[PDB]
């Protein structure tokens, strides 16, 4: 789980709740 | 008049016998096995020293070379298509094998090893187990009209465990001779009249169904059926079709895709 | 000496009934599969009945279906076969063939010539 | 003739009465006091591999060191149990083999099968050389057991209910033994080698004498086919080991069965039998890939030899008795101790 | 930073009840289904032939995937935290990528045998365990563990604050160091969908396409359906999970204020995937019970008593 960068707070939180893949 | 007249003479030879009875024979066994108990390694543990559990190192080399050719010798047997044909003895065995007396045959990259046992006695319960693992039986009961004894063998093999997975092929031989014989004498003379017809197509089925009666006709061991003649050219072709089908089925079963 | 003695064979008009027995002895008649093999004129030894060890698995030939019944009785130590509405073609010498292997359903050489475990048989006959 | 049948029945009835009066105290009664053997434990040492098919026979040598194997492989490997070295590996014209023997002098071996021939081979006669010496033909029906009583003589059971005796030098049969109705299944020569026993598929073993070629005594106490018999050390008895799932120890001089080795859990038949050096322990193989040792005097189990996944088709004890070997349909030969 | 969201991201507690039960079933039903397939093979010598060694590979690589998927993905669905330490953040995600490698490679190696068996019937019946398979497998397992090497290196935990709540997440850092791995971060979601899903469905569907053509006596027809379903139930059990990641890469846009709703949807779809995907690895032993009588007779002796 990853996206543009950790500058975006919301997207990182999604990886918190997402399956480990 | 003379089949057991010798036996009665034999039994008299067993009668006038000086017999030492059990109340000295148990002591006879008891005396020997108690006086020899000191020398029995299994009854008594033999001392640890006497129990063991140039040319030899050369012998270790012989064993390897001997053990080498076994693998190579097994190579041919690995690829061999083992078969047997029972046919209740007298049948169209000559024509089929022409196209223990073990002949051989190879076709389309395979090595058939046909096995014919007609030289043995009727009681085959102590040696038939040697054929467990054969790829498939090949029955070739000829309609020369032994017919009956052939059926009884079909009963035995179709209901035994050693042959539970070996497919069975059934051949009706000597079609020309069979038709010539039956164009005048019907089958119903010696069989029940359920046939109700005198031809060569129904008769082949009527002879077949009797065999189908005694089998389980399972999705695996389904019989194979193609009546054959000594003036035909498709007998070996149908044998090849059945054998290659059986080999494919064994392969699939091995893959678990069966 | 394992002995299997048969009884009941006799003349019967076509379409009638007939039951015959087999009082075995010398072995344990509870763990041996057993058969009824007949030897008709103009034929060899044929296979008819296939009473298994349990008594629920019983087989028959196509010529014999819906007419013959077979049964075992350990307490009486005997085998039983019965023929109903039999046709004239049942004119054989029915023998009482025990199979060589106890504790198994392998009945392999029971109809062979000179077999050692079928009694002398009873001359069943059918008149007209 | 009717009288001949009735006469046979009458003389059979009287023979049993002669036997019945002889049996006053069964073997178990007198041998009740003796201390049983107790559970013995023999664990394998050597699993001799090299066969690619179920092995149908084996035999030891008077040296108690060299073995023999016969299998549908088509080979006749001669092993050295002490080291598991394949000393010889003979092929033969017909793959199928049901027996093998090892000459007491050690210079020969014989091996017959479903071909009606007991072909002899000159084992270690010429250095690095062994070939088919003789082929003893004219013995109808498959061949089930061969044994050497001397360099030039062989006794062979057959599928045609016969136990002919042969002369290897002339390859001609000298004296034939007849009287069995079912095909013969095994032999066992006496130590004195004037007598031998032959169990067959008529549920009756018979005692033959080599010299005058007559049936001295007929024994019957079984309920099915007799498979493999061994002959008691002292020379006056022999175990039977039939498909009846039981071993019976008969005795000469009495013409009766002394004891019966059977347990209700053993449900399969028997295919091999052997004794020990002193004869106290009886070893018998079974169709359930399990050989278990028997107390010949107490008819109680004394161990198992579970080391195979398929039928134990053969077994023998060494002449000195220091070891035991079992073969099985799993294609591995095991040497116990 | 991009614009804020109009609402929070959360997963309904109702769904938690539904999924956690399904994960429990498939966890048990797979361990028994795949451990009882191992017990069958490891006990019968005659079953150890060429293709049956691969089934042990497919089954063996299917217990690993089940074990390394449910407990760590169920735990996320409930705990929502990573107290496993820094090391395992590079270990657990590494193993599951390897395990998925064996499952798809074995399904490909198994696929060729079902063609070799029917087309090359004469030669296939050779050695019990041909040396080729002994070396075909070694590459398959070694290649798989090699291809999952990047995940261990890339993954790392971070520190962050969210809505006043401090959090740590195991993930693949967007600021990857080297060019090779930097391309990896922008390609993983396309690599996985390519090597591990599209390729096996390209291969297994290929040889099975040539086997049925070679095979084609009405029994052999039902043999195809044993395959027509096995490949079919591979795409129906794996399409969601990849579909979940593909949609994220494509339909996500941090510049859209209405985005956080989409993130919530993927969590439900992502978590279902760990069950449907785990079902496939859990379904092959079942497929052997319905066709293979030799295995079924072994299953009856193993599960009915």
């Amino acid at each position: 789980c990853s996206c543009s960068s950790l500058m975006d707070k919301e997207c990182v939180y999604f990886c918190h709740l997402d399956i480990i893949w | 008049i003379a089949q057991a007249r010798k036996l009665v003479e034999q039994l008299k030879m067993e009668a006038n016998i000086d017999r030492i009875k059990v109340s000295k024979a148990a002591a006879d066994l008891m005396a020997y096995c108690e006086a020899h108990a000191k020398e029995d390694p299994l009854l008594t543990p033999v001392p640890a020293s006497e129990n063991p559990f140039a040319e030899d190192k050369a012998a270790v080399e012989r064993s390897k070379m001997i053990d080498r050719n076994l693998r190579e010798d097994g190579e041919k047997a690995a690829r061999t298509v083992k078969l047997l044909l029972l046919g209740a003895g007298e049948s169209g065995k000559s024509t089929i094998v022409k196209q223990i007396i073990e002949t051989q045959f190879s076709f389309k990259d395979l090595n058939f090893r046909m096995f014919d046992v007609g030289g043995q006695r009727d009681e085959r319960r102590k040696w038939i187990h040697c054929f467990e693992g054969v790829t498939a039986i090949i029955f070739c009961v000829a309609l020369s009209d032994r017919m009956q004894e052939s059926m009884n063998l079909f009963k035995s093999i179709c209901n035994n465990k050693w042959f539970t997975d070996t497919s069975i092929i059934l051949f009706l031989n000597k079609k020309d001779l069979f038709e010539e014989k039956i164009k005048k004498s019907p089958l119903t003379d010696y069989y029940p009249e359920y046939a109700g017809s005198n031809t060569y197509e129904e008769a082949g089925n009527y002879i077949k169904v009797q065999f189908l009666e005694l089998n389980m006709a399972s999705d695996v061991k389904e019989i194979y059926s193609h009546m054959t003649c000594a003036t035909d050219t498709q007998n070996v072709k149908f044998v090849f079709d059945a054998v290659t089908d059986i080999i494919i089925k064994e392969n699939l079963k091995d893959c678990g895709l069966f | 000496q394992v002995q299997l003695q048969e009884s009941g064979g006799g003349l019967v008009q076509p379409g009638g009934s007939l039951r015959l027995s087999c009082a075995a002895s010398g072995f344990t008649f509870s763990n041996y599969k057993m058969n009824w093999v007949r030897q008709a004129p103009g034929k060899g030894l044929q296979w008819v009945s296939d009473i298994s060890q349990s008594g629920a698995s019983i087989s028959y030939t196509g010529s014999v279906k819906g007419r013959f019944t077979i049964s075992r009785d350990d307490a009486k130590n005997t085998l039983y076969l019965q023929m109903n509405s039999l046709k004239p073609a049942d004119t054989a010498v029915y023998y009482c063939a025990r199979c060589p292997a106890p504790f198994t359903r392998d009945c392999f050489d029971v109809t062979s010539t000179a077999y050692a475990y079928r009694g002398q048989g009873t001359q069943v006959t059918v008149s007209s | 003739l009717d009288q001949l049948r009735q006469e046979a029945e009458q003389l059979k009835n009287q023979i049993r009465d002669a036997r019945k009066a002889c049996a006053d105290a069964t073997l178990s009664q007198i041998t009740n006091n003796i201390d049983p053997v107790g559970r013995i434990q023999m664990r394998t040492r050597r699993t001799l591999r090299g066969h690619l098919a179920k092995i149908y026979a084996m035999h030891w040598g008077t040296d108690s060191r060299l073995l023999v194997s016969a299998s549908q492989d088509g080979k006749l490997i001669i092993w050295d149990s002490y080291t598991t070295n394949k000393v010889h590996a003979i092929p033969l014209r017909s793959s199928w083999v049901m027996t093998c023997a090892y000459a007491p002098s050690g210079n020969y071996v014989a091996c017959g099968g479903l071909d009606n021939i007991c072909s002899i081979y000159n084992l270690k006669t010429r250095e690095g050389n062994v070939r088919v010496s003789r082929e003893l033909a004219g013995h109808t029906g498959y061949l089930s057991c061969c044994r050497f009583l001397d360099d030039n003589q062989i006794v062979t059971s057959s599928g045609d209910t016969t136990c002919a005796l042969w002369d290897i030098e002339t390859g001609q049969q000298t004296t034939t033994f007849t009287g069995h109705t079912g095909d013969v299944m095994s032999l066992s020569l006496a130590p004195d080698t004037r007598l031998f026993v032959s169990g067959a598929c008529d549920a009756s073993a018979k005692l033959w004498d080599v010299r005058e070629g007559m049936c001295r005594q007929t024994f019957t106490g079984h309920e099915s086919d007799i498979n493999a018999i061994c002959f008691f050390p002292n020379g006056n008895a022999f175990a039977t080991g039939s498909d009846d799932a039981t071993c019976r120890l008969f005795d000469l001089r009495a013409d009766q069965e002394l004891m019966t080795y059977s347990h209700d859990n053993i449900i399969c038949g028997i295919t091999s039998v052997s004794f020990s050096k002193s004869g106290r322990l009886l070893l018998a193989g079974y169709d359930d890939f399990n050989c278990n040792v028997w107390d010949a005097l107490k008819a109680d189990r004394a161990g198992v030899l579970a080391g195979h996944d398929n039928r134990v088709s053969c077994l023998g004890v060494t002449d000195d008795g220091m070891a035991v070997a079992t073969g099985s349909w799993d294609s591995f030969l095991k040497i116990w101790n | 930073s991009p614009p804020p969201c109009q609402g929070p991201i959360e997963i309904k507690e109702t769904f938690k009840y539904i999924n956690t039960v399904v994960s429990c079933l498939v966890f048990v039903l797979g361990i028994i289904g795949n451990s009882t397939l191992l017990r069958i093979i490891y006990k019968n010598k005659c079953m150890r032939n060429g293709p049956n060694i691969l089934i042990a590979s497919l089954a063996l690589g299917d217990l690993l995937h089940i074990v390394i998927d449910i407990p760590i993905n169920v735990y996320k669905l409930l705990a929502e935290d990573w107290p496993f330490g820094a090391e395992m953040c590079k270990l657990v995600p590494f193993i599951q990528k390897a395990s998925v490698g064996i499952t798809v490679l074995s399904l490909c190696a198994l696929s060729i045998d079902r063609y070799r068996a029917v087309a090359s019937w004469s030669r296939i019946k050779g050695i019990g365990v041909p040396k080729w398979t002994a070396v075909e497998i070694v590459l398959i397992w070694v290649v798989s563990v090699v291809l999952a090497v990047p995940e261990a290196i890339g993954f790392d935990i971070i520190t962050m604050d969210y809505k006043g709540s401090y959090l740590r997440i195991c993930l693949l850092h967007p600021v990857q160091k080297t060019a090779f791995m930097q391309f990896y971060k922008t390609a993983k979601d396309w690599w996985l969908f390519s090597f591990y899903f599209c390729l096996p469905l390209a291969i297994t569907a290929f040889f099975y396409t040539l086997m049925t053509c070679e095979m084609l006596l009405k029994q052999r027809r039902e043999v195809a359906k044993t395959v027509f379903c096995l490949v079919l139930v591979f795409a129906l059990c794996w399409l969601p999970l990849h579909l979940s990641r593909i949609l994220k890469l494509t339909l996500y846009n941090q510049n859209d204020p209405n985005r956080c709703e989409l993130l919530s949807f993927l969590l439900v779809l992502d978590y279902i995937g760990i069950n449907m995907a785990s079902l496939n690895s859990c379904i092959n032993p079942i497929a052997l019970y319905l066709v293979s009588k030799r295995f079924k007779n072994c299953f009856k002796s193993c599960l009915c008593c």
